């Protein structure tokens, strides 16, 4: 659950 | 007595609160669009989600927080997402940002389908908080706090969030007194607005309920840190 979140720190 | 610890540990967030941007071409949506209910909230949508970016690359870039439990993280900018917000539309209207555009801003938010119990107490509060003068560091030095707080729902290790808001309310308080001798109550007068920012957030959750029963789509993005079915 909370892809977007997730994915935008490790960006 | 500003510590060279303490004078570069500020530096790093002041930098930070300049160097993640919120595009032009953007926000000057603000100015050059129509002004109708409908075109006024697709706006501030649109500015909201970008900011919510800006506001995660900010985040990550505060000293000590990619340290962090990776679930922590994410309930954190989920509590702080619109206090913090609040925070930055404040500094608008306070401190007349040009890329803000806080008359148009306001004549958006005004007409959005918000309703008058929640327009009358969200400008009151950007009045009363304007009137205590504030300072770019001391907006800067708030947000890092308000997204720092353990207090928030859905935590585990609040004893490590606490080790890292600690720093930057000592820090803050060196400020009310280096630039405010006059009032040694202004520490506690920055403390009072995250109090009175809690209140809002619970003002948000009916606003978007409202919008929702109104259909009005938000994003992706917003709609994971809100929760939005
Ligand atoms: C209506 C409201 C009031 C307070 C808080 C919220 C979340 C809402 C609120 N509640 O819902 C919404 C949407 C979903 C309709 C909102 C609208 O929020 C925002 C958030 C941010 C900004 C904004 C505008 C200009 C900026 C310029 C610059 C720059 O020049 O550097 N930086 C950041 C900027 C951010 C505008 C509206």
């Amino acid at each position: 659950d909370h892809q977007l979140l997730r994915y935008l720190l490790d960006k | 007595e500003l510590t060279p610890d303490q004078q570069t540990l500020l530096h790093f967030i002041m930098d930070s609160y300049n160097k993640q941007r919120m595009p032009q071409e953007i926000t000057n949506k603000i100015l050059k669009e129509e002004f109708s209910a409908e075109e006024n909230f697709e706006i501030l949508t649109e500015m909201a989600t970008n900011h919510v970016q800006v506001l995660v690359e900010f985040t990550k870039k505060l000293p000590g927080f990619q340290t962090l439990d990776h679930e922590d993280q994410i309930a954190l900018l989920k509590g702080s997402a619109v206090e913090a917000m609040f925070l930055r539309s404040a500094e608008i209207f306070n401190k007349k940002l040009p890329s803000g555009h806080s008359d148009l801003l306001e004549e958006r938010i005004r007409n959005s389908g918000i309703s008058d119990e929640y327009i009358t107490p969200m400008f009151s509060f950007y009045k009363s908080i304007g009137e205590l003068k504030m300072t770019q560091e001391e907006y800067a030095l708030l947000t890092a706090i308000v997204i720092l707080s353990p207090d928030r729902q859905y935590i585990k290790d609040r004893e490590a969030v606490e080790k890292l808001q600690e720093p930057l309310l000592d820090v803050l308080q060196k400020l009310c007194k280096i630039h405010q001798p006059e009032n040694p109550q202004h520490f506690a007068e920055l403390l009072g607005r995250l109090t009175e920012l809690r209140t809002f957030n619970h003002h948000h959750a009916e606003m978007l309920m409202s919008w929702r029963v109104n259909d009005h789509k938000f994003t992706p993005l917003l709609e994971e840190i809100w929760d939005v079915q």
